[PDB]
RNA sequence: AUGUUUUUUUUUUUUUUUGAUUUGGUGAGAGG
RNA sequence: CCCGCAGAAGAAGCACCGGCUAACUCCGGCCAGCAGCCCGGUAAUACGGAGGGUGCAAGCGUUAAUCGGAAUUACUGGGCGUAAAGCGCACGCAGGCGGUUUGUUAAGUCAGAUGUGAAAUCCCCGGGCUCAACCUGGGAACUGCAUCUGAUACUGGCAAG
């Protein structure tokens, strides 16, 4: 189990935290917990909406979450109809009054987690794994990446014996910590069984 | 306009000290459908790209040949490592009579009426070599004509 | 290879031998059953290999295999045998279906090959 | 319609390099016309000059 | 003797329409014609070197309804005569008397005229022939007798045949239900698509 | 001083290029 | 052989589908079994059944046997430093081959003719059985052998250099 994890290591540099808030000992680990609840409840929902990162924030007994979505119109739907509803059950799980924000993701290609998101869809409809991968590297070239890199592992081709199997392309340095590198993974529960999915890309290094 | 056949592709290893590291080689072969032939011979991790090498080479280094009508000019040897072919002109209508990678390459030259065997090693890539040497080699009445001094009629 | 040399003795042609000797140019020959058994092939394989030795009609004694699953055969049966080796020392088949040898019970597909009659229905 | 005002054998196919009925889907042998198309085989713009 | 099965199934495996039903409704619809027969048609990888030839000799058999040894000793025949061969062999399979009776237009498709042929329907200069594998001669007049010419099959046929382009080579009339081979037919005048070459090379091999 | 001393199938196919993003008369009304 | 009668009527199977090799899926544990050469230990396109396909078809498979592929006995048409293959080295009879010029011969060689090379078979153009197989007219061929008449470059003989 070799690597760091890139987001967890940057955390204090170029990457933000996605729970923003502050608690003492007493009532962090409800807080957590119902971060937990809420995300969850979220991915359930907006499953079929593309949603990249979603981003808790509770400040004086109210939480406000924030959905980075690559289509607002289908988690908004009517102007105010569903955002509403999800609000309530938010509100719900929480205990608390919920305020839902929803941020608009700019180049759904070059958001790793989307694109993940995307192979693993690939992969459950029964495409080929690998013109999939290719797809997800040229595709994220061509917006502007830096670079990317993907991996995708375990019954390729619903084959006895698991491998993996990954594409680069451009430079995705791990080691830099000022490099701006979106990780994230996802899962395909295929019939023959799960394929993971890993996915780098490299926006590029900040200077400060 | 060009046409380009695959004729082989083989997996070819390298071991290392973790194991073995597989790679592909395909071997190519494009033409025009007249004199116009070239084999390419390329390698790569994965099949497809391999192969697009392989297309990438045969379509530069290309050879003409000297095509009587859809046959051969005269009986014609042709020889690289193991692989030595002989291949004869032939009558219309008697198609390429020609085994495995040499057929492809009589295909894309243009050729339509061969009578071809390969004797010796029928490695695909000698063979299709030899039969690209024989092809080059072999030389047109006019050009004799011109090489001996003579007119075409005085050859005949 | 020299003319002169290939004049002064011409050259041998390769007499290859039958690997089926015991048959003597017969398609197939009846015999008798000496004994049946079961045998275990070589490596890498794994199994019981059921197989009869039988005197021939012509004097050989030889071993045969028995194809299909399951089989009649008893000391003192008689069976056809047809030639063919299975892949130490057998070089023939017992031809299911023919003298007292029986077709394989329950087969559907490639039923010629071994004796069965086509289902009625 | 074969063979009405717009026809195929007097004028042309409507489908550039194809018969319009079903042979010839690439750039082999333009001109061929065989009896269960009753069909020329050239250019869309072909049928305007005829 | 024949092919009785499935007729639209084999244009299928063929790839292309060998006109084995009338013409009266379009391939298109009786059939999916671009999808290959059985379980397995959806998936369609690339053929070998043999394969492809295999199908053509096939494609060629199936159009005219010739079994196997028929097809070689017909491919041995043209490779006996001169010229060249594949066109010998097409020559020879057009030469055939049912198709000749299909293409003048008294069966709708060659295996109803195949059919008229056997039920003694139709004569060769006067002469009632009965084999579908009866070769048709230069300035042979080939016609449907009295009795089968009051069927309305008949009639349809050349109807159908009407639509269909009419063949050079041949000189039919449809009053007198009579039409004279007039020649061999040239490789042109043929369907461009059949590779005849392929199958030379097949048995060749 | 010494090594054929625990072998078993944990298996060879790409994309291909070759072509385009599609709307006719009649009549009425306004601007200059 | 022809005419009439009735009615789709009386008339389709065999092998194969891992690669070679045309044709793929599902269901049943190195067993049972397969196999021409190179699977099966619980997701077997390789075993057995099914459905689906492929190839042949009144046949289809298997076995045996011959040639082929096999340029794998290589006359056409292979090789021998290391893959199998140069006698350990010589001398040398028989045998094989033999520098150069002229003359002659005409054995080999070549040309033409004559005789023969049975018929059938094979092949070409025809004809006859409705077609075909089959039958059949005429030709070509039977690559050879013998004899006669020439040619004399080359090889041989003889004679001189
Ligand atoms: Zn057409």
């Amino acid at each position: 189990g070799q690597k760091v994890h890139p987001n967890g290591i940057r955390l204090g540099i170029v990457k933000p935290w996605n729970s923003t808030w502050f608690a003492n000992t007493k009532e962090f680990a409800d807080n957590l917990d119902s971060d937990f609840k809420v995300r969850q409840y979220l991915t359930k929902e907006l499953a079929k909406a593309s949603v990249s990162r979603i981003v808790i924030e509770r400040p004086a007994k109210s939480i406000r979450v924030t959905i980075h979505t690559a289509r607002p119109g289908i988690v908004i739907g009517k102007k105010g109809e569903d955002v509403e509803k999800l609000r309530k059950v938010v509100a719900d799980i929480a205990g608390v009054p919920a305020q839902i924000n929803i941020a608009e993701v700019r180049k759904p290609e070059l958001d790793a987690k989307l694109v993940a998101d995307s192979i693993t869809s690939q992969l459950e409809r029964r495409v080929m794994f690998r013109r999939a991968m290719k797809r997800a590297v040229q595709n994220a070239m061509r917006l502007g990446a830096k670079g990317i890199k993907v991996e995708v592992s375990g019954r390729l081709g619903g084959a006895e014996i698991a491998r993996t199997e990954w594409y680069r392309e451009g430079r995705v340095p791990l080691h830099t910590l000022r490099a701006d590198i979106d990780y994230n993974t996802s899962e395909a529960h295929t019939t023959y069984g799960v394929i993971g999915v890993k996915v780098w890309i490299f926006k590029g290094e900040i200077l400060g | 306009e060009l046409q380009e056949k695959l004729i082989a592709v083989n997996r070819v290893s390298k071991t290392v000290k973790g194991g073995r590291i597989f790679s592909f080689t395909a071997l190519t072969v494009v033409g025009d459908g007249n004199g116009r032939v070239g084999f390419g011979y390329g390698k790569a991790r994965e099949v497809p790209a391999a192969i697009q090498k392989a297309m990438e080479k045969a379509r530069r280094n290309m050879i003409n040949v000297a095509l009587n009508n859809g046959t051969l000019q005269h009986p014609v040897k042709g020889v690289h490592t193991g692989s030595r072919v002989f291949m004869q002109p032939a009558s219309e209508g008697t198609g390429i009579i020609a085994g495995g990678a040499m057929r492809a390459v009589l295909e894309v030259a243009g050729v339509h009426n061969v009578l071809a065997k390969a004797y010796g090693s029928t490695n695909p890539i000698n063979v299709v070599r030899a039969t690209i040497d024989g092809l080059e080699n072999m030389n047109s009445p006019e050009m004799v004509a011109a090489k001996r001094g003579k007119s075409v009629e005085e050859i005949l | 290879a020299t003319v002169n040399q290939l004049v002064r003795k011409p050259r041998a042609r390769k007499v290859a031998k039958s690997n089926v000797p015991a048959l003597e140019a017969c398609p197939q020959k009846r015999g008798v059953c000496t004994r049946v058994y079961t045998t275990t092939p070589k490596k890498p394989n794994s199994a019981l290999r059921k197989v009869c030795r039988v005197r021939l009609t012509n004097g050989f004694e030889v071993t045969s295999y028995i194809g299909g699953e399951g089989h009649n055969l008893q000391e003192h049966s008689v069976i056809l045998i047809r030639g063919g080796r299975v892949k130490p020392g057998v070089r023939y088949h017992t031809v299911r279906g023919a003298l007292d040898c029986s077709g394989v019970k329950d087969r559907k597909q490639a039923r010629s090959k071994y004796g069965v009659k086509r289902p009625k229905a | 319609e074969r063979d009405g005002l717009f026809c195929a054998r007097i004028f042309g196919p409507v489908k550039d390099y194809e018969c319009l009925c079903g042979k010839y889907k690439r750039l082999k042998h333009r001109g061929v016309i065989c009896e269960k198309c009753g069909v020329e085989v050239t250019q869309t713009k072909v049928r305007r000059e005829r | 003797a024949r092919y009785l099965g499935p007729k639209l199934k084999l244009s299928r495996r063929e790839g292309t329409d060998l006109f084995l039903k009338s013409g009266v409704r379009a391939i298109d619809t009786k059939c999916k014609i671009e999808q290959a027969p059985g379980q397995h048609g959806a998936r369609k990888p690339r053929l070998s070197d043999y394969g492809v030839q295999l199908r053509e000799k096939q494609k060629v058999r199936r159009i005219y309804g010739v079994l196997e040894r028929q097809f070689r000793n017909y491919y041995k025949e043209a490779a006996r005569l001169k010229g060249n061969t594949g066109e010998n062999l097409l020559a020879l399979l057009e030469g055939r008397l049912d198709n000749v009776v299909y293409r003048m237009g008294f069966g709708a498709t060659r295996a109803e005229a195949r059919q008229l042929v056997s039920h003694k329907a139709i004569m060769v200069n006067g002469r009632v022939v009965n084999i579908a594998s009866y070769q048709v001669s230069p300035n042979d007049v080939v016609s449907i007798r009295e009795k089968a010419k009051k069927q309305s099959r008949v009639k349809a046929a050349l109807e159908l045949a009407e639509q269909r382009e009419k063949p050079t080579w041949l000189e039919v009339d449809a009053g007198k239900m009579e039409g004279t081979f007039k020649r061999k037919p040239e490789r042109s005048d043929l369907s461009a698509d059949i590779n005849e070459h392929l199958i030379v090379e097949l048995y060749s091999k």
